[PDB]
């Protein structure tokens, strides 16, 4: 009779259908992905189509239903997470349009063709062409050309769609009751109705911005390194006091430094950490790989994989007889059913990624008993964090040693810890500030304080001092630089990253806390310790039942994210960057530029 | 079957708790909430019975189990139905007992 009762079995019938529902679409998505055949691409068009529009009409449906304060907090998330309608609250002609401008900028990121005026009919495109090009190569005028074209062949189309899509998608987020898309996307930490614990919008901003004041420390040292070494390298085309070039970052758009770790490298005659020889020696394959894997999460105590994931999944790749995508995919389809692509290989790479995607499965049937909409986390960084924790746990040097692949004669030493150190650093630590920087630029944007006849010069002086990096080449207001990147294009915000990897550190100190690891927090190993494998699953097994902030104070004791368990993790890099950097000079320039005569 | 098993149902929708060795079979139309429905099983008012379908692809404690529950009772009245006995060998010619 109550209006209780009435969501309850609402909510009760959605799980009892979505579930066979997603299971049966999931199935069809990974019949593609094994086998990539037409039958298949009309499998998910009519598992989508017939997925979209129940979701849309039980959303309408439900659209109606009064909210009379329901107590327990478990209805309400369900009901507002299912009555986000998105492009339906506004005329379906809007939706269309949006809908044709997606596919408009998906298309031309998938032929984002650049060709040379020497060979005009013979070219490569963006994949792999500039990506092995500039990957191994470092002819400096040959990248900078490169770039120089590819942004713009790019931007200079690319920024009209860009400047309507951002007008649509905040409009339509006013029509969601958002002050723009930002505000929309920030909505997801958003936590109401816990007293002491409500976490608001811009309270995420201010946080942002208190953890950034300290990681700042750390990047322009490793900046001011880096700037030494390519003067070192290249002292005729970069100024020692000045800012970097943006083309020589080992990557089209400064997402990572690991490309940059062999030029920069400490000590480039140490042997390298790395056991493919014993991968060759013993002959270990998949089967192997995920055999001690499971002896791994055996030994703290989590229960061990299922049998019918043994019996059901590919571990091997089948060679060319079917067409299967080799990128790594941890799908869920339901019903206590896990699947994974990849093409495995002989190597510690392949090892690592292993490991984190089954690992990614052992966290989502952590809730496995959790109802169909709450089986994910809180937020889209539980999962990158507990794979990137889990990965940290093994490989470290210890656990290497002690699984027998590394001979204890070999053991460590100082030079291997700043070698492993610095790579860390850059591809990890490097990656935060720039998406900070990018995200606090899309808010901007999205709030509509920036002028679009400022949004280059902005984006440039932001690099300029923020980033540390400048271009060597002008640019006029016709270009589209921003929308460059590739989740750009796929409408993605990229604040996960500097999310998952704040909580990745946090938790890897809370947990070797839990392991009363003494010492280097890189040496810390988490084999063969129930007691931290008992205290993750204390939450584990909630999911996204709770709030992100109660799930991360259940471990760490802390209500906010804080940068410390990073300083620790690095603080020997740290005092290692300042011996070194005791002749370097430290600082960036915003007002010189590379093509200044 | 690798299609689906959509052969048994279930119900999840009753009013209150079922008595014990009760049997509810009932094509009617449940209600949530104050409208009377009349059998229109549309809004508010969904059919009481739910899909139970089963694949082979499905995991551990998710597989169909069939189950068989065997009742017993000991009211006053002539033995009808009981085990059987012990049966040793005969043995004969000799002081036994039986
Ligand atoms: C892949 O699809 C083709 C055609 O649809 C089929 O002949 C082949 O048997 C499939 N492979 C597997 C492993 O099912
Ligand atoms: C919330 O509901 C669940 C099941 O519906 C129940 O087990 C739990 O006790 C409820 N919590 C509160 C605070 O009412
Ligand atoms: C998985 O754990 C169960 C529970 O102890 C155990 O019986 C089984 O042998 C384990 N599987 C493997 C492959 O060790
Ligand atoms: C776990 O137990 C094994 C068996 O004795 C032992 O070799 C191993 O060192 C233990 N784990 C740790 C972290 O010491
Ligand atoms: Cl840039
Ligand atoms: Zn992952």
């Amino acid at each position: 009779s109550t209006i209780e009762e009435q969501a309850k079995t609402f909510l009760d019938k959605f799980n009892h259908e979505a579930e066979d529902l997603f299971y049966q679409s999931s199935l069809a998505s990974w019949n593609y992905n094994t086998n990539i055949t037409e039958e298949n691409v009309q499998n998910m068009n009519n598992a989508g189509d017939k997925w979209s529009a129940f979701l849309k009409e039980q959303s309408t449906l439900a659209q109606m239903y009064p909210l009379q304060e329901i107590q327990n907090l478990t209805v309400k998330l369900q009901l507002q997470a299912l009555q986000q309608n998105g492009s339906s609250v506004l005329s379906e002609d809007k939706s269309k349009r949006l809908n044709t401008i997606l596919n408009t900028m998906s298309t031309i990121y998938s032929t984002g063709k650049v060709c040379n005026p020497d060979n005009p009919q013979e070219c490569l495109l963006l994949e792999p062409g500039l990506n092995e090009i500039m990957a191994n190569s470092l002819d400096y005028n040959e990248r900078l050309w490169a770039w120089e074209s590819w942004r713009s062949e790019v931007g200079k189309q690319l920024r009209p769609l860009y400047e309507e899509y951002v007008v649509l998608k905040n409009e339509m987020a006013r029509a969601n009751h958002y002050e723009d898309y930002g505000d929309y996307w920030r909505g997801d930490y958003e936590v109401n109705g816990v007293d002491g614990y409500d976490y608001s919008r811009g309270q995420l901003i201010e946080d942002v911005e208190h953890t950034f004041e300290e990681i700042k420390p750390l990047y322009e040292h490793l900046h001011a390194y880096v700037r030494a070494k390519l003067m070192n390298a290249y002292p005729s085309y970069i100024s020692p006091i000045g800012c970097l070039p943006a083309h020589l970052l080992g990557d089209m758009w400064g997402r990572f430094w690991t490309n940059l770790y062999s030029l920069t490298v400490p000590f480039g005659q140490k042997p390298n950490i790395d056991v493919t020889d014993a991968m060759v020696d013993q002959a270990w394959d998949a089967q192997r790989i995920f055999k001690e894997a499971e002896k791994f999460f055996v030994s703290v105590g989590l229960p061990n994989m299922t049998q019918g994931f043994w019996e059901n999944s590919m571990l091997t790749d089948p060679g060319n007889v079917q067409k299967a995508v080799c990128h790594p995919t941890a799908w869920d389809l339901g019903k206590g059913d896990f699947r994974i692509l990849m093409c495995t290989k002989v190597t510690m790479d392949d090892f690592l990624t292993a490991h984190h995607e089954m690992g990614h499965i052992q966290y989502d049937m952590a809730y496995a008993a959790q109802p169909f909409l709450l089986r994910n986390g809180a937020n889209e960084g539980f999962h990158e964090a507990v794979g990137e924790i889990m990965s940290l746990s093994a490989a470290t040097p210890k656990h290497l040693k002690s699984i027998g692949l590394l001979s204890p004669d070999f053991q460590e030493d100082n030079e291997t810890e700043i070698n492993f150190l610095l790579k860390q650093a850059l591809t990890i630590v490097g990656t935060l500030p720039f998406t900070y920087m990018l995200e606090k630029w899309r808010w901007m944007v999205f709030k509509g304080e920036i002028p679009k006849d400022q949004w280059m010069k902005k984006w440039w002086e932001m690099k300029r001092e923020i980033v540390g990096v400048v271009e060597p080449v002008p640019h006029d207001e016709t270009y589209c630089d921003p929308a460059s990147l590739f989740h750009v294009s796929n409408d993605y915000s990229f604040i996960r990253y500097y999310t998952r990897t704040l909580y990745q550190f946090q938790f890897q100190e809370a947990l070797c806390q839990a392991a009363k690891h003494e010492g280097p927090l890189h040496k810390c190993d988490i084999s063969n310790s129930t007691e931290a494998g008992q205290k993750l699953f204390n939450m584990l097994r909630l999911g996204k039942s709770e709030p992100w902030t109660l799930a991360l104070e259940n471990v760490v004791g802390a209500k906010n994210m804080n940068v410390r368990p990073l300083l620790n993790y690095f603080e020997p890099l740290f005092t290692w960057l300042k011996d070194q950097n005791k002749n370097s000079f430290v600082g960036w320039s915003t007002d010189w530029s590379p093509y200044a005569d | 079957k690798v299609s689906g098993n959509y052969n048994y149902l279930y119900r999840l929708f009753r009013k209150s708790k079922l008595k014990p060795f009760e049997r509810d079979i009932s094509t009617e139309i449940y209600q949530a909430g104050n409208k009377p429905c009349n059998g229109v099983a549309g809004f508010n008012c969904y059919f009481p019975l739910q899909s139970y379908g089963f694949r082979p692809t499905y995991g551990v404690g998710h597989q169909p189990y069939r189950v068989v529950v065997l009742s017993f009772e000991l009211l006053h009245a002539p033995a009808t139905v009981c085990g059987p006995k012990k049966s040793t060998n005969l043995v004969k010619n000799k002081c036994v007992n039986f």
